[PDB]
């Protein structure tokens, strides 16, 4: 899929609950001294935006492809898809903001994984997570893709169950 | 309190300028870069150089308070009592003072957790302890560590 | 070797006439791609940990702490550059990921591939494989018959 995805017979129709687009800044709270790296990302294999990405070195060029989170280097904030280029900002810096989810049914405050396909799920799946997620909302469906704000800050110490 | 406003009678004299950086109003961090996250939170409680954790639920915003171990979110490093607000320095970034200690068996080359509540105690690890403890008053005691994260 | 410029001096002048492959020197300081928003530090340097994986170094308390070469549990940073009239070593700390040339343990060096998963020896050396996340993005190069130095990525503690 895309991020933009396309003309318009009509106009589509308060400020609350505005930002709830697929396509919105992916950052709720910005921040000067976030450090953004660009990688290249396969065209064809899966598309990165608004997941956990893992580094893969290739032959011709260092890639970035949708991984778990047992060997994330990071999340994808951004995509050109004119240049093919993803946005990534590292594991190592906190993230607050809107990313792709699996589940529908999400509520506030739960601990959350990311899974092979750098989907946010919840941690009850089983593999121990590494990582510090907690939902910041629930899971909300635009029509179809679920996305859900989370709160990312490092490393978890112990993997957990 | 960080800064108990008190009125005096009497001027103090301060001259010396050693030992006059190791006291509770001190905030901030002994060395500090540019390039440091800092974020303002709504707090509960007084975590003023304490570890804390990020509290979830009229539903309300969610929140900070002192605490440690698994919920161990940041560091409060300054707070405002005005607007009710504490800067937290997040702990994926690495941070530099003089922290609450749980009592005064620390001492230097101590590897120190946050605990429940926020005070750095004895062994993940999460910092290391520089100095010795050092009692400001009663049974405040400050000791100056380095916080890396998370083992 | 023990200095990240040529101790010797040389009697020819480059030939500047390239482009390709002359970055391999050993005096190439920094990361190779470098951000505007990484803390940096410094710190009194006990040693040479040039180009290696740094730790805490205290003394009894009359002189303030040190880094040296390191690594395992102990690892505090990675050592990218050092002033040596002030002795001083330049550190950027392990929670700021870092991307660059660094020093490779000479044993099994030609087994390191890219994508091979590297930690920290006692000596702050990259090993082939713990806690600290690092991964090769190249291969060996070699430069003294014991210095071999590989690009790597690191990424934080796991």
């Amino acid at each position: 899929y895309s991020k933009s995805m396309i003309e318009n017979k009509v106009f589509s129709s308060c400020f609350k609950s505005k930002n709830e687009r697929v396509d919105a800044y992916s950052f709720a709270c910005s921040s000067y001294t976030d450090k953004i790296e660009e990688y290249l990302y396969d065209p064809a294999n899966s598309f990165p935006y608004k997941r956990g990405v893992k580094l893969v070195p290739k032959e011709n060029s260092i890639y970035v492809e949708v991984g778990a989170d047992t060997d994330m280097y990071g999340i994808c904030v951004d995509v050109c898809e004119f240049s093919c280029t993803a946005y990534v900002l590292p594991i190592t810096n906190n993230f607050e903001g809107y990313l792709v989810t699996r589940n529908p049914s999400i509520k506030i405050g739960e601990i959350l994984d990311i899974n092979n396909n750098g989907v946010i799920i919840k941690a009850g799946g089983g593999p121990p997570t590494a990582i510090n997620i907690y939902a910041l909302s629930d899971s909300f469906t635009i029509n179809s893709i679920n996305l859900i704000k989370v709160a990312i800050f490092g490393n978890r110490g112990l993997e957990k169950t | 309190m960080k800064n108990p406003q008190h009125d005096a009678s009497l001027l103090s004299n301060s001259n010396e300028f050693r030992d006059k950086n190791v006291e509770f109003f001190a905030s901030g961090g002994t060395r500090t870069s540019k390039f440091d996250k800092l974020e303002n939170h709504p707090f509960l409680g007084y975590p003023y150089k304490r570890g804390v954790k990020r509290v979830i639920q009229s539903h309300y915003e969610p929140h900070v308070e002192a605490g440690g171990g698994e919920d161990l979110y940041g560091i409060c490093i300054d707070i405002d009592e005005f607007s009710k607000t504490a800067t937290i320095v997040p702990i994926t970034n690495n941070f530099e003072g003089y922290l609450v200690a749980k009592d005064s068996t620390v001492k230097v080359k101590d590897k120190l957790i946050f605990n429940k509540d926020g005070a750095l105690e004895k062994v993940t690890i999460n910092a290391t302890a520089l100095t010795d403890a050092k009692q400001i008053s009663n049974e405040v005691y400050l000791v100056k560590v380095a916080v890396f994260g998370n083992k | 070797a023990l200095m990240k410029n040529p101790q010797q001096d040389s009697g020819l002048l480059s030939n500047s006439i390239d482009f390709r492959d002359q970055n391999l020197i050993f005096s190439n300081s920094g990361g190779v791609c470098t951000s505007s928003k990484d803390k940096i530090e410094n710190y009194p340097a006990k040693g040479y940990p040039y180009k290696r994986g740094v730790k805490l170094s205290f003394g009894d308390g009359t002189t303030e702490l040190e880094v040296e070469a390191g690594g395992g549990d102990d690892l505090y940073g990675v050592c990218s550059d050092i002033d040596e009239f002030s002795g001083m070593a330049t550190v950027i700390p392990i929670t700021n990921n870092f991307t660059g040339y660094l020093t490779l343990k000479k044993d099994g060096q030609n087994g390191v591939n890219p994508g091979d998963k590297l930690n920290f020896n006692q000596h702050g050396e990259l090993e082939k494989v713990k806690s600290v996340n690092a991964i090769a993005l190249s291969k060996a190069h070699k430069l003294t018959e014991d210095l071999f130095i590989v690009l790597a990525s690191v990424f934080g503690n796991r």
